[PDB]
């Protein structure tokens, strides 16, 4: 029956995007965690540095209150060590997400439906297709779903640690452009 | 208050020497100068750049030589005098050089072989080397060869072969030949690929008039001269039938057709003007071109010849004049030259033709070899446009036949009434190499600065390249000066002679006045190339007979042989390479769009093809067109 | 043959070369007085005319140098000037002239004028005898002495003619090559003519089209049937590009002056338009001088911009006031585009976008604003509240974008932050409303190329009016809109959208300049340039053909591209097949497939343009009387018309009728041709003032014979217009001969002359005579067998011979019974005796078979042997006793031996 066929095609086509279009993308989104939080890290450690400095005129911090510098060195603080220990679960999950994509490419390099092109979806709909399908080429296709789900845990790691961090980054932003203006202790105090 | 100038070509062209002139008028001491190109869309490429220094041993006076490393192209060139800045967009040109097609035969037969050569040379006409495309294109346009070929020792000369297929419709095939870094522009050359058995004897037809007078009774006496291919005369019977063409009319005549025996290869004609009447008012037949179709049998009848000549004009004056060659413009209070050409109806010059002007009719002047004569007219100081006439003075001649001709020359507009002319007379002639021409400069204004004026700028133009600059030296009183410029092979075919002097008027304003004058030189070859028998006592040899050829031409030079049957070029001619050819093309190729001065000093910089640009504001028109207004 | 050179020693002359000295040489010989002369030896070629000799020199210092052509003249005391056509139609008699030319002062020449034999054309000169003439030539004169051949087979044949001196030591001989052309017609048929053009009309693979065999119906057997195919391109150019007028922006340029605010409203109109135009290259009509002034202001502006710089290098209008984010973002956007036009800073870019970075980042990537602008009007689309924070990352990301390129190597943590900025646009994409915040949107993310799936479905579809982005607001919202959507598609390379929203653009007369105006002008003006500079016209062809044809084993591929003169292609086949061709790749093209050949002469191939009338008739010296004229189809008289009349050899002109017929009206004869007969009159000129086409009211006159030479060359007639001699009517006539047309044996289109004797010969002949004779090369059947049936037929006679008996067999082994068929004129049966019912001998060639194995019909010729044997009864005569006796011997030696041979 033509409906084998367009199912078929169906799969053919999911199966290329999936090699071509989400395979390539995920591997890009798992490596940026870490640039990201050494870049934060960074310029957290030169904010800190510009305050009470080797010199001043650091727009309103030079005329920050004594008791105010304090504060702002031990939120500072405390934040760059709460956001250092996220490093190496993105590190790793970024080599690990790097050689799941190339055993994924791999894998998918050995190995009627057009009005359909409406569904835009690709997560994890290779297994499920097959299973209505089935209700040498298919052997490989069986561990291709279990990978694909494998790389999504890894990302969603990398997803939740980026997530935790957001907390601590949060914080040290938001009390610089508040002081940056002119407020004083009292409300500066009362959020921190 | 020094002034600093700069003289540059108008147009450019890639990598080809160029030269830029640094002037600077009231200065005292030495002065280093920085030249710097840049390309217009950007502006940040430097093409070249150049600096020196100009001393007063040479009145502030530089040439600085740049070439171009290699929607029309423009580039800025900025001049740094020390202390001043000045800056000029020129338009640069794609043209690279000039293509020529030789072509072993004009007419060519199925299955023959086609052999052609290619010569490339410069704008200076020198060997140059490039990479070059050529197509053959068939006559519905279908090119059916393509090639890309390259010289690089070959001395600029290219041979190629083609082989012309069995079946091969007949008509007019072309060559094209194009640089490949300008592929807008193409050389192309026409020849024939028609079915034709070589004939034995050529026929010539004759007129006894150039022209054909509409009173004479007489009618017009055509001579049929039918000669063998090797010298001998021939015997026959021609047929001679008479037609009139306006262009693409072809009006053939009934009973014109006339038999003549032609012995001894004489035979004439006559074509009554009645029967011209009854073919087509006597009046109307102006602008009419007539043309003769004749075709000789010879007594054995076995071979047969066609010959014709079409075009020989009607007109009511044996003498045409023209004023291409003169300028239209005049200053006031100064004698104005009109370079009169003279010209036959079919357009070769004149023979002797005496001209003169209704008014001031003492002046007589006969014109020389060159077609060409000077009429000399004092001009009044008033500034209304003059209007002169020219007609005719040839001796035996009645008024009725007298050529006429009325110009308009427009005053010369002078820049803040200052009323400051200067004038270059130069006597004309088929001017030869070596020669030196006494020009004259002659300076017209006010008596109160007249101790200003110490020296005249000139520069010579010849084919775009600035062929020579330099200063001629004047002193007070002396309101007439001798310029013995000397003539040399580096000129040919014609120059311009451009002269301008730059002061400070009464309210302290830089004011510069320019005069442009043309110049005409015989047409010659640059070296000498002869042809002959190197023999000097024999007969004429008898088939397969060893001769020698001697062949006398400039040392370490390219020299290509082609020999052709005559009997060839009877059947069709058109396509044939000469220097006049190449003197005409080259011509064709100069950037001038006037024969003399101008309107102003920038409309004379304009039309001399040099761009003068100060550093206290004036300016010359900046040009975008690279073909001269029409 | 006294004092006369032998045929052999004469030497002819074959090289006659339209053209020749081809040669290139070098001139470096020691030069004298700055002239090098070069001394070469060639040889002059036998072709008796003027050569003209044509130099060009080409100097490395001179230049192009054309010297005056030279001439040489060759010349000899006696020659021959070989006239023929280019081309002879096969199977048609055709004549040629032999014209000799003598220049000597008072000498007569006697001259003997021989024609060689050719196998490839059935003149009357035979292996045994020779065809010559003898003719007298007075001082300084040319006699013609025209000849007739028979053409027999097409190609390159060559003509070879000598002529000798008597008593002198002078002999000439011209040989020239002419090509035979088989009868037909140059017609030429257009095989077939397709479109090739693929993702159109085509199908998944490439399409294939099969060109099939031409028809060929009407071809010459054994013709050369030359296939052409001829690709073409149509690179279609033409989508209506408008631009707007540089004259009517003049308004555009203004001075920056100003207190930050105002200075970088001044430089905005200013710099942008340097840019279009330097985009468009509009400067020639808009003033090149002033883009000078133009620069100047640039610069000027841009430093005193710099005036206010911050310490920390960011941009404000007042240094004590605190900078604002969107301020320099605009600073820093506006700077990115001038980089090419001024002498920017680069360290001044690079810190400001390291300040711009290290103040805020993006944490989350969003963008705050805390110090807004003085002049409410500069935000523009801005203005509005709603999903600000859209809008303005977007623009900031797009300001750092811009100036990404210049500023890369010193801060690296751009690819970071930009990648931060589009992971919170596309967190929440499917809030946005407003059409200007999703154009602004998909316009930022569109560099990246990030942007696809539904984004792309969203933003498409936002589109109001599938051409416009309209938003309820003022125009320069719209407008802002539209360019970001313009700028959006053109980064995404969706040209089948672009014309419409250019269209509109360039319709909405919307030029700016004034009061809140600097964003909507630089942004139109920005787009419009980049879709100036990328707009390619059409789709650069891509086509690749293959060719496949039977005959050749590798197939043709041809590829045709733009940009490359490659739309013109041709191709050449020597055979005609079903061949196919295999199209490919992006373009449009055209195939055209022609056949030329060479058609069938059909049967309206004659001279359509006479009837002519030629007849001879003996006398009521044989002074026979003979008629020649013509006639006229057109609808009018006819023009001057000349008649060639050539006489056979030995008979002249009546010199009365020619002189009573000269003073006759409408007709003049030459006065030279008047005076004739001291040595001959073969060739006559008459000129007819005109032709009736109505009536055939013509003349006929005698003609008398002077001397008496055996088989006598038929005579010729021609006529043509004296305007025209392509349309010339040929026709023969001879006394004997049914229309003066040489005899020949010829099936379908091959034919063999017959212009020989009926056999070898008859007396004296013995036993010796007959062996001798009967053991030649060629003797390979002999046969004795009694002739009884004769057949006639319309162009010769035909016997069919019964086997009786026989007595050798050779390359046909026909038993006894068969019978074979005999192809001899009816006149040579007189010649041979033959008689019927009577028993013969006769033996043949092994090379006069005519017709196909089965048809082995035997031609009679020169070489043949027909012997006739008496009767059983007959040979009791005593006369014939002997003869019996000899052609018993014969017989017997030969059945028991054979010819050694």
């Amino acid at each position: 029956t033509k409906e084998g066929a367009a199912a078929l095609c169906k799969m053919k086509h999911l199966a290329d995007k999936v090699a071509k279009e989400r395979s390539q993308e995920l591997k890009d989104r798992t490596q940026n965690f870490a640039g990201y939080i050494e870049f934060e890290l960074y310029r957290i450690d030169y904010w800190l540095e510009k305050l009470n400095g080797p010199k001043g005129r650091k727009d309103g911090y030079a005329k920050l209150s004594d008791s105010d510098i304090e504060k702002v060195k031990e939120i500072f603080n405390k934040a760059k060590d709460g956001i250092t220990k996220q490093l190496p679960e993105a590190k790793k999950a970024g080599e690990e997400a790097g050689k799941l994509h190339t055993e994924v490419k791999k894998a998918a390099e050995n190995a009627t439906s057009y009005e359909e092109n409406y569904d835009w979806s690709a997560n994890a709909l290779q297994v499920a297709l097959n299973s209505w399908e089935d209700v040498e080429w298919q052997t490989p296709y069986k561990e291709t779903v279990e990978k694909l789900r494998e790389l999504e845990d890894a990302y969603q790691r990398g997803k939740k640690a980026h997530d935790a961090m957001l907390g601590y980054a949060n914080t040290a932003y938001a009390v610089n452009t508040k002081v940056e203006q002119e407020k004083p202790l009292t409300e500066v105090i009362a959020a921190a | 208050s020094p002034m600093y100038s700069i003289i540059t070509p108008n147009i450019l062209r890639l990598e080809s020497e160029e030269t830029m002139v640094l002037e600077a008028h009231d200065a005292q001491g030495d002065v280093p100068v920085t030249v710097t190109v840049h390309d217009f869309p950007g502006k940040k490429l430097v093409l070249s750049s150049e600096k020196t220094v100009l001393t007063p041993a040479t009145n502030h006076m530089g040439n600085v030589t740049f070439t171009i490393p290699a929607r029309n192209k423009f580039v800025t060139v900025q001049a740094t005098f020390g202390t001043q800045v000045v800056e000029k967009v020129v338009l640069v040109s794609l043209q690279s050089g000039y293509l020529f097609i030789q072509t072993d035969k004009t007419i060519y037969t199925p299955g023959s072989t086609v052999l052609y050569r290619i010569f490339t040379v410069n704008h200076k006409l020198l060997p140059v080397g490039r990479t070059v495309m050529v197509n053959i294109e068939n006559p519905e346009g279908i090119p059916v060869k393509q090639d890309s070929l390259s010289s690089q020792n070959q001395l600029g000369v290219l041979p190629l072969s083609w082989d012309i297929p069995e079946l091969v419709n007949m008509g007019q095939w072309k060559i094209r030949a194009y640089y490949e870094n300008s592929p807008q522009q193409v050389f192309s050359t026409e020849f024939e690929v028609k079915e034709y058995v070589l004939p034995s004897f050529e026929v010539i037809v004759e007129p006894t008039e150039k022209f054909y007078y509409i009173y004479n009774e007489k009618g017009l006496e055509v001579t049929i001269t039918a000669r063998f291919l090797y010298g001998k005369k021939v015997e026959g019977t021609a047929f001679v039938i008479f037609g009139i063409q306006d262009g693409e009319q072809r009006i053939s005549l009934p009973e014109s057709l006339k038999r003549i025996p032609i012995e001894d290869g004489s035979g004439e004609v006559v074509l009554s003007r009645k029967v011209l009447l009854d073919g087509v008012r006597a009046e109307d037949l102006v602008g009419k071109s007539l043309y003769v179709s004749a075709t000789v049998i010879l007594h054995s009848g076995s071979d047969m010849v066609q010959a014709e000549r079409s075009g020989i004009p009607i007109v009511t004056s044996p003498y045409q004049i023209h004023f291409t060659k003169t300028p239209k413009y005049f200053k006031p209070g100064m004698p104005f030259d009109l370079m009169v050409f003279v010209t036959n109806p079919d357009g070769s010059p004149a023979y002797r033709v005496p001209v003169a002007v209704q008014g001031e009719d003492t002046v007589q002047s006969l014109t020389q070899g060159d077609g060409v004569a000077k009429l000399s007219i004092n001009t009044h100081p008033s500034q209304k446009p003059l209007s002169i006439t020219v007609r005719t003075k040839k001796q035996e001649l009645s008024e009725a036949e007298q050529a006429t001709r009325t110009m308009q020359a427009l005053p010369y507009s002078t820049v803040g009434n200052s009323n400051n002319y200067l004038h270059l007379s130069v006597l004309r002639t088929e001017l030869r190499p070596g020669e030196t021409l006494n020009v004259n400069f002659l300076l017209r204004m006010d008596r109160a600065h007249e101790a200003k004026i110490r020296y005249y700028t000139y520069l010579i133009m010849n084919k775009g390249r600035l062929l020579k600059a330099g200063r001629q030296v004047r002193e007070p009183g002396q309101d007439l000066v001798v310029l013995p410029l000397s003539i040399t092979t580096d000129f040919i075919p014609s120059f311009r002679l451009v002269a301008y002097y730059t002061l400070i008027g009464a309210s302290g304003q830089r004011e510069v006045v320019a005069d442009s004058v043309w110049v005409d030189v015989k047409d010659s070859c640059v070296g000498s190339l002869v042809v002959k028998s190197g023999q000097s006592e024999d007969r004429q040899p008898v088939p397969g007979q060893q001769m020698t050829l001697k062949i006398e031409g400039d040392h370490g030079a390219r020299v290509v042989l082609v020999a052709v049957d005559k009997g060839v070029f009877v059947l069709n001619k058109k396509n044939k390479l000469t220097q006049s050819k190449i003197w005409d093309v080259v011509e064709k190729a100069d950037i001038g769009c006037t024969p003399g001065s101008g309107k102003d000093y920038a409309g004379v910089f304009s039309d001399a093809g040099l761009t003068f640009t100060s550093s206290s504001g004036q300016q010359t028109a900046q040009r975008a067109e690279l073909q001269c207004p029409q | 043959d006294e004092d006369i050179i032998a045929e052999e020693n004469i030497v002819s002359r074959s090289e006659f070369p339209e053209s020749w000295l081809w040669n290139v040489e070098d001139l470096k010989e020691p030069p004298k007085n700055g002239i090098s002369t070069k001394l070469m030896n060639i040889f002059l070629k036998d072709s008796i005319t003027t050569w003209e000799i044509l130099a060009v020199s080409m100097s490395d210092k001179k230049g192009i140098c054309v010297a005056d052509p030279f001439e040489v003249t060759v010349m000899q005391d006696f020659f021959i000037d070989l006239r023929l056509p280019y081309s002879v139609v096969r199977n048609e008699q055709v004549e040629i002239r032999a014209v000799l030319y003598n220049y000597r002062q008072n000498q007569e020449l006697k001259v003997r004028v021989e024609l060689l034999h050719n196998p490839a054309f059935c003149s009357l000169a035979t292996t045994k005898r020779r065809h010559q003439q003898t003719v007298t030539i007075p001082p300084k004169s040319s006699l013609s002495v025209p000849y007739v051949i028979v053409p027999l087979k097409t190609g390159l044949q060559e003509v070879e003619v000598k002529a000798a001196v008597y008593h002198h030591f002078i002999s000439d001989g011209v040989r020239k090559s002419l090509k035979v052309v088989p009868e037909g017609i140059r017609m030429n048929k257009t095989v077939a003519v397709r479109t090739l053009d693929p993702e159109r009309l085509g199908r998944e693979g490439v399409q294939k089209e099969d060109i099939p065999p031409a028809d060929l119906s009407d071809q010459v057997p054994d013709t050369e049937s030359e296939t052409r195919i001829l690709l073409q391109g149509t690179p279609v150019a033409q989508m209506t590009e408008d631009a707007v007028d540089a004259e009517r922006l003049k308004h555009l340029i203004v001075t920056p002056s100003g207190c930050g605010e105002e200075n970088m409203i001044g430089m905005t109109p200013t710099v942008i338009a340097v840019h279009y135009l330097d985009e468009t290259e509009q400067w020639e009509k808009f003033g090149l001088e002033k883009r000078q002034g133009a620069l100047e202001l640039i610069k000027k502006g841009y430093t005193q911009q710099l005036a206010f710089r911050q310490p920390s290098s960011a941009f404000a209008a007042f240094v004590k006031r605190a900078p604002s984010t969107w301020l320099t973002a605009y600073v820093v956007k506006v700077f990115s585009l001038a980089v090419n036009l001024i002498a920017i800073d680069s360290q001044v870019l690079c810190g400001a976008v390291k300040w711009l970075i290290l103040e805020k980042q993006k944490p989350d990537g969003v963008f705050q604003e805390d110090a807004p602008v003085i002049h409410q009007e500069m935000i523009g689309g801005l203005r509005n509240n709603n999903e600000k924070d859209m809008a303005l990352t977007a623009f900031v990301l797009i300001s750092l974008q811009e100036a990404k390129d210049i500023c890369e190597e010193q801060v690296n943590s751009l690819p970071g932050s930009i990648t931060k900025a589009g992971d919170f646009l596309e967190a929440n994409y499917m809030n946005l409303q407003r059409s200007y915040t999703v154009a602004i949107a998909g316009y930022a993310l569109a560099q990246m190329g990030r942007l696809k799936g539904p984004l792309l479905n969203k933003f498409l579809t936002t589109a109001k009016d599938k051409n416009r982005w309209e938003d309820p607001g003022k125009q320069l919202y719209n407008v802002e809109a539209t360019s970001y959507a313009l700028l959006a598609l053109l980064q995404l390379k969706d040209f089948d959208f672009v014309p419409p929203v250019v269209r509109w653009l360039n319709e909405q007369r919307y030029y700016g300049g004034g009061y809140g105006s600097t964003q909507a002008t630089f942004m139109v003006f920005q787009a419009l340039a980049q879709y100036q500079k990328d707009a390619p016209d059409h789709q650069e062809l891509n086509l690749d053909v293959s060719l496949q044809l039977p005959s050749r084993s590798s197939k043709i591929t041809h590829r045709i591209h733009w940009e490359s003169a490659s739309l013109l292609r041709s191709e050449e086949t020597k055979e005609n097949e079903g061949f196919t061709v295999t199209a490919e790749g992006k373009g449009q093209g055209t195939l055209s497939v022609v056949t030329m050949y060479h058609a069938k002469a059909k049967d309206q191939l004659t001279c359509n343009k006479f009837d002519l009338k030629v007849t001879i008739k003996p006398a009521p010296k044989n002074t026979m009387i003979l008629e020649i004229c013509t006639r006229y189809r057109g609808d009018q008289d006819a023009t001057m018309s000349i008649l060639d009349i050539s006489m056979m050899t030995g008979f002249a002109p009546d010199t009365d009728d020619l002189k009573q017929l000269a003073n006759g009206v409408d007709r003049y004869i030459s006065k030279y041709e008047l005076d004739k007969a001291f040595s001959d009159r073969n060739t006559l000129i008459i000129y007819l003032d005109k032709v009736s086409h109505s009536e055939d009211d013509c003349l006929a006159f005698k003609v008398h014979q002077y001397f008496n030479v055996e088989l006598i060359q038929p005579g010729a007639v021609k006529v043509y217009a004296y305007y025209n001699l392509e349309e010339s009517c040929t026709r023969f006539y001879h006394p004997e001969k049914e229309d003066g047309k040489l005899n020949k044996l010829c099936r379908d289109e091959l034919c063999r002359c017959a212009e020989e004797n009926c056999f070898i010969q008859k007396d004296k002949v013995t036993l010796e005579e007959r062996l001798d004779k009967a053991c030649e090369p060629g003797v390979d059947y002999v046969y004795k067998t009694r002739l009884v049936k004769v057949q006639l037929s319309n162009d010769f006679d035909e016997y069919i011979m019964a086997i009786e008996q026989t007595i050798k067999s050779g390359s046909d082994e026909v038993q006894v019974g068969q019978q074979r068929t005999f192809i001899s004129p009816i006149k040579c049966r007189e010649a041979l005796k033959l008689e019927e019912k009577k028993h013969y001998l006769m033996w043949g060639l092994s090379s006069d078979f005519w017709g196909e194995k089965p048809n082995l019909s035997y031609i009679i010729g020169k070489d043949t042997w027909v012997e006739h044997w008496p009767e059983e009864d007959e040979c009791q005569d005593e006369e014939n006793q002997k003869q019996c006796q000899d052609l018993g011997a014969f017989t017997e030696s030969m059945v028991v031996f054979g010819c050694p041979n």
